[PDB]
RNA sequence: CCAUAGGUUAAUGAGGCGAACCGGGGGAACUGAAACAUCUAAGUACCCCGAGGAAAAGAAAUCAACCGAGAUUCCCCCAG
RNA sequence: UUUUGUAUAAUGGGUCAGCGACUUAUAUUCUGUAGCAAGGUUAACCGAAUAGGGGAGCCGAAGGGAAACCGAGUCUUAACU
RNA sequence: AGGACCGAACCGACUAAUGUUGAAAAAUUAGCGGAUGACUUGUGGCUGGGGGUGAAAGGCCAAUCAAACCGGGAGAUAGCU
RNA sequence: GUUUAUUAAAAACACAGCACUGUGCAAACACGAAAGUGGACGUAUACGGUGUGACGCCUGCCCGGUGCCGGAAGGUUAAUU
RNA sequence: AAUUCCUUGUCGGGUAAGUUCCGACCUGCACGAAUGGCGUAAUGAUGGCCAGGCUGUCUCCACCCGAGACUCAGUGAAAUUGAACUCGCUGUGAAGAUGCAGUGUACCCGCGGCAAGACGGAAAGACCCCGUGAACCUUUACUAUAGCUUGACACUGAACAU
RNA sequence: CUUUAAUGUUUGAUGUUCUAACGUUGACCCGUAAUCCGGGUUGCGGACAGUGUCUGGUGGGUAGUUUGACUGGGGCGGUCU
RNA sequence: GCUUGACUGCGAGCGUGACGGCGCGAGCAGGUGCGAAAGCAGGUCAUAGUGAUCCGGUGGUUCUGAAUGGAAGGGCCAUC
């Protein structure tokens, strides 16, 4: 149960740290967002087909 | 809701015997000629996702 | 950049090719050499042609 | 309104593309003509506003049908 | 200005030291120009790099007219 | 000129209202894409028309695969 | 509270009382725990109905390869010590 | 005769003082301009929001205008506090 | 004369006049998915648009650029076949 | 010059003294002919400059008449406010101290006054910057699009001549 | 095969003349107590005009947006591998 | 002087990068070249001469071929 009180440990921020997009209602990036460049999953080449 | 697998990571990773993702690589298009054989060989072999990696393909891949 | 890239195709006719780049200010005569052709697993003479 | 008396034909609507595929509403409308058709059973002229399409399909049909059916359209011709 | 322009370090130096055992075909030293030569059972590669062919310590040693300096590997 | 349009009566019927659900006619943008045009949001919001206690759909010019199934609708899988 | 740093002459608050912010659903992974165990478990639904039925399916015990295929091997290659 | 002159009503709003928690969310006092005209006013009417209207200042359109107000999308979004 | 109602009344806007240009009347143009209406129950001595802005003396040179107007032989060129 | 940067250009007039004004000069940084040029009577709550009259505008303020301010009675707010037992100086210190250090001074408390400070009050700074913010507006920015315009086909036929 | 002279054919290119589609915001009659509309008569125009689909050109008329960062603040300059 | 090793399949073991990746490599297999041979040759004294993915193009390929036989398309290899 964050954001309790000191004595809890986790007070205040709940864990989140100090405004970053975590520490924002319904902030995050998205599954593999790679700080802005094209994610490993778009850097590599498709190969291969389903039978 | 059902989580979605990112379809654009789900046609380049396939799961490995021992949980890792075997991917082809990459430098291997268009611009070969003026690269050495040797480096066009090293390539063409299948290789495996860096541990720093793993998270993210994991997180892509949650149904495999 | 102005040397520009041909490809060198066997003659044995399977169609196996090697290619490289060659001065098309000098040299206008064809390229010929004696390469390891890996389908006959022989080393046969390849021929120049275009890259298409 | 922009309605063919025979065949039904009612404007739709559809997207304007482009070469970079953008899409803009817009509308189809039909090749309506007010037409004055000769019915030879009563020896007159009754005018009827009838798409392209409509017209081939009163040679076809013979004048006569046509009405036959809007009379039981009741599209009071 | 014109100038502030640089290009990443090649991490060149000593990978293996004297006395060291390595296998073989493993760099010892990796440099510019042959400041360090081939001796018995080392290789050098089409960059000057020293490999080791064959599996023993590391010793180095200077020999001959010019004082160079030469590395050689003895595989017991 | 017959006719026809038109006109006058007489019979029936319809008008409007009402929560959501339903069918159809139209139909966004913010937003997401860490921008933004394709795309997404979304045929959603909203507007319009019509109907019922349900509506709609419905009795294969359907699927299967060389074996067969046998209208439509709804649920769980198939399957992210 | 925010900061490298605030008695700071940086922000906040006249005071009290009440209210006021990490939740919910689904899926997935990990840990703990319980059950069964090379097996485990059912969903819708049926059902006097939290039982029972329903194993439709799902996961696991076999992988390699783009795939056909092969299989404790397999792929790569003409072939691999 | 006159978009003539001086000057009340009427209409305008140039200067200064007061007022600035106002007698008044724009006024009062003393002066000022027009004052038979492109004047002013009463009562009705018409033009509706990417639209109106504008002797044109981005002015005005119910004390709100470089896109009114009300409701809806809507708990828009807010890497900021 | 008009203007920023509510910090700007001006040298700003308007203005008569002047010039260019469009417009032959089912006029151009404008408001309208359209019908229609305004223009106008007017007809080039008219109407719309643009710039200039009484009056007086005057308004010179450049058509290369960008527009507009005229030409249509040739070059190029869509749907269609 | 409603244009001139250098610049208070130079000369003349006006003044005791004139960076403004007026007249000229031309060296027009960077005027110019209907995005009009130059003049122009009349007009102007028009801008600048000068003179006469006139005056507390001023030298330099004085007095007086009223309405407040002050006292009494009645009614009775507001913005603001972490809490205060709320001094000066010098130094220090989130770098300009009523609150720290040192030191000096100061009996307790009102009332009428003045505003130097409390980085006084008002309003999540309008300037500056930032956000892969917003909006309007411009254009030979991009992509479209209404409109306008071109042709083919349809509505749409006959005959003849080349 | 070339050169092709003529020959029918199949498509077009204009030009001329018609009316019967279509137009008539020409006249007249009726619906009708009616400057709408419709019908009738007639004239004029006429396979045009006009409209639909497709298509080329034009199109800030109207939209949706973009218009980088580092930087002894920013811009300007410079820089980006 | 003679030549095409500016070879094909691979690669023990290392280096350097967060990663994508980049670099070095004896030796092995198949075929070569130069040497009488020992041997050397997987480009150039070394370190710059460069661009991921998607999309599309070209050649090869018994990999696939949505009822079946093909094919299209896709995959793989070479390559733009
Ligand atoms: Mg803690
Ligand atoms: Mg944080
Ligand atoms: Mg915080
Ligand atoms: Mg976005
Ligand atoms: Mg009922
Ligand atoms: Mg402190
Ligand atoms: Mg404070
Ligand atoms: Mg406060
Ligand atoms: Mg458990
Ligand atoms: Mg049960
Ligand atoms: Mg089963
Ligand atoms: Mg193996
Ligand atoms: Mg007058
Ligand atoms: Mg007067
Ligand atoms: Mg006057
Ligand atoms: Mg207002
Ligand atoms: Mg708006
Ligand atoms: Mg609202
Ligand atoms: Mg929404
Ligand atoms: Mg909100
Ligand atoms: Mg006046
Ligand atoms: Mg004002
Ligand atoms: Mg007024
Ligand atoms: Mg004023
Ligand atoms: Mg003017
Ligand atoms: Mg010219
Ligand atoms: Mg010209
Ligand atoms: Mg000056
Ligand atoms: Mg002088
Ligand atoms: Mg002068
Ligand atoms: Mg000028
Ligand atoms: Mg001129
Ligand atoms: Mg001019
Ligand atoms: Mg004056
Ligand atoms: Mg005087
Ligand atoms: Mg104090
Ligand atoms: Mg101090
Ligand atoms: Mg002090
Ligand atoms: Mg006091
Ligand atoms: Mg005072
Ligand atoms: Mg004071
Ligand atoms: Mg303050
Ligand atoms: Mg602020
Ligand atoms: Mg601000
Ligand atoms: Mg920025
Ligand atoms: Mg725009
Ligand atoms: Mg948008
Ligand atoms: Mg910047
Ligand atoms: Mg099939």
């Amino acid at each position: 149960r964050l954001g309790r009180g000191i004595g809890s440990g986790l007070g205040k921020t709940g864990g989140r740290g100090h405004k970053g997009q975590k520490s924002r209602s319904g902030g995050g990036v998205r599954r593999g967002f790679e700080g802005g460049q094209m994610p490993l999953y778009r850097r590599l080449p498709k190969f291969g087909f389903t039978s | 809701p059902k989580i979605k697998t990112v379809r654009g990571a789900a046609k380049r990773f396939k799961k490995t015997g021992k949980g890792g993702f075997k991917h082809k690589h990459a430098n291997l298009r268009h611009i070969l000629t003026k690269k050495a054989t040797k480096r066009k060989r090293h390539l063409r072999p299948k290789a495996m996702v860096s541990k720093g990696d793993l998270g993210l393909v994991i997180a892509c891949l949650p149904y495999a | 950049g102005i040397r520009e890239k041909i490809k060198l195709v066997s003659s044995a006719g399977t169609g196996h090719f090697y290619t490289t780049t060659k001065n098309k200010r000098t040299k206008p005569e064809k390229l010929e050499l004696k390469k390891f052709d890996p389908v006959v697993r022989q080393h046969v003479i390849y021929k120049e042609a275009k890259i298409k | 309104s922009r309605v063919c008396q025979v065949t039904g034909k009612r404007p739709v609507t559809g997207n304007n593309r482009s070469h970079a595929l953008n899409a803009t509403k817009r509308r189809f409308l039909p090749n309506l003509h007010s037409h004055r058709f000769w019915v030879e059973s009563e020896k007159r002229f009754v005018t009827l506003r009838v798409s392209a399409k409509g017209m081939r399909v009163i040679d076809k049909k013979g004048i006569d049908t046509v009405l036959a059916e809007l009379r039981a359209r009741g599209e009071k011709y | 200005t014109r100038n502030g322009r640089d290009s990443e370090a090649k991490r060149l130096g000593v990978k293996r030291f004297g006395g060291e055992s390595v296998l073989a075909g493993s760099i010892i030293v990796r440099q510019r120009g042959t400041k360090f030569h081939a001796g018995a059972n080392v290789g050098c590669g089409r960059d000057h790099t020293l490999f080791a062919k064959a599996d023993g310590k590391v010793k180095f040693e200077v020999k001959g007219p010019k004082n160079r300096k030469f590395i050689s590997i003895e595989a017991e």
